[PDB]
Order: C-alpha cells, then structure tokens, then sequence
C-alpha cells in the first residue's frame, strides 16, 4: 500500500 | 474537503491535497502574466512512474486477495489514476512552449486531483478490506455465543472456553489497533467502551454457565433464573460486539 505513498510524493514535490 | 479515514491514510493525503487547494485558489488570482510557469516536466516524469508503479502494485494485490469487493472496486482507481496522470503529462507538454497556458492551467489542476482522488479510493478500498476481516471475526464470535445455550456439561464448558477465550482475544487485539488507526474521536470512544463491555463479561459468562451447569446437574430449583442471567449475558455481549460491528463502518 506505500506505492501510494511514492505517487503522493511525486506529485507533491511537482507543486512548484 | 471531508476528513480522511484514518491516520496512515491521511498521512499520505494531506500533505498533498492541502497543495491542490493552494492551487485551487491560487490560480484564481494569477500569479503569472510575467512570473509565469516553470517546467515540470521532471516532476511529472517520475509521478508518471510511481503511478504506473501503483498500478504494478496494485494490479499484483488484487491477484493475490480471496476478497472480492476489493476485486471488483479497485480496478476503477487504477484507471482514474492512471488517467489522471496523462493530464499531468500533456500539461507539462503544454508548459515546456507555453508558460502561459490557461487550459494547461486547468490540466495541472484537475489532473493533480484526479491522482489524489483515486488513490483516495485505493487507499479507501484497501481499508474497507481490512475492516471485513474485522468484522468476521466480530461474526465469527458472534455465532459462538449463540452455541453458549447448548453447554450443559462441564467437559463442554472447558472446551468452549479454551475454544472461545483466543477468539476474544484475537478480537480485542484487532480493535485496539484500529481505534488507534482512526481519526475521529467520538467513534474511538464507542469502540473501546464498547469492547470494554465484552472483555468484562467473558468471565461473567463463564460463571453464569458454570452456575447453570451445576443447576441442571443438581436436580434443584431456580434453574430458570441461572438460565435468565445466561442468555442475558449472550444478549448483552452481542450487542456490543453488532455495535462494535457498526461503529467499523462509519465514515460520516
């Protein structure tokens, strides 16, 4: 279920 | 908006979805007509794969799951999600030329939301799984109190709570653990009050069998009244556990 994790990271990090 | 169901969920939620809404209002007032848009092309490279990445994941959990609610529910996700990240792709396409995109604008800003969305409902379907398995233990104990009305020996008591005690305890393990993992407060307090009340009348049951077993093998009077106190402690346990039952599948 942390692929989940990785996939909220992505896109946070992308917010810029 | 609402919310998130539990801790780990929100934990991976809320960092991102609190961005969206600053982006939500955010692009209402322009920020760009000179500052403009950078490039996220890099940014959108890899959710791109930590999607496809899910999808993998995901696509391997429902092969190896006996549920079926959880079969049929989660492909939808995979797709919204997966959808969802081209239009973060393209936008990032439209960005490399046009800084200024006003429907690149709207890519960014549906697409980021699309993600969040259906990994909401992986994460929601998920969990809905693991509250059934909850929940059939909470059933599974739930017909061994019914069987509580046929013990009539004290061979057969011995067995029925060496049978009964681990399931108890199972159970009591499993709840403490999810009250932990909800958010909501007021629901926290009905599960462990509510299983509170259970853990106290294992014992309480126990006697009351123990009483009603020497009764019908005394040959003596107030053998109604042992049986009274009997079943009502199997009503008064069931009740809490079809609540504990109930107060796992409340999202409101």
């Amino acid at each position: 279920l942390e692929a989940a994790r990785n996939t909220t990271t992505m896109l946070s990090k992308t917010l810029s | 908006m609402p919310v998130f169901h539990t801790r780990t969920i929100e934990s991976i939620l809320e960092p991102v979805a609190q961005q969206i809404s600053h982006l939500v209002i955010m692009h209402e007032e322009g920020e760009v007509d000179g500052k403009a848009i950078p490039d996220l092309t890099a940014p959108v490279s890899a959710v791109q794969a930590a999607v496809s990445n899910l999808v993998r994941v995901g696509k391997e959990t429902v092969q190896t799951t006996e549920d079926q609610i959880l079969k049929r529910d989660m492909p939808p996700a995979f797709i919204k999600v997966e959808n969802a990240c081209t239009k973060l792709v393209r936008a990032a396409q439209m960005l490399q030329a046009d800084p200024y995109s006003v429907p690149a604008r709207d890519y960014l800003i549906d697409g980021s939301r699309g993600i969040l969305s259906g990994t909401s409902d992986l994460l929601l379907t998920f969990d809905e799984a693991e509250v059934r398995k909850i929940i059939r233990v909470c059933k599974g104990i739930l017909e061994y109190l019914t069987v509580a009305e046929v013990v009539e020996t004290m061979e057969d008591l011995v067995t029925y709570t060496k049978n009964l005690g681990p399931g108890m305890t199972k159970m009591a393990k499993m709840i403490d653990e999810r009250q932990q993992e909800l958010t909501h407060q007021e629901h926290r307090v009905m599960l462990v009050n509510s299983m509170n009340t259970v853990k106290e009348l294992l014992p309480v049951l126990i006697s009351a069998m123990k009483i009603f077993v020497t009764t019908k093998n005394t040959k003596s009077q107030g053998i109604e009244e042992a049986l009274k106190n009997r079943n009502f402690t199997v009503e008064k346990m069931s009740a809490e556990i079809n609540e504990i039952i109930r107060v796992l599948q409340l999202t409101s």
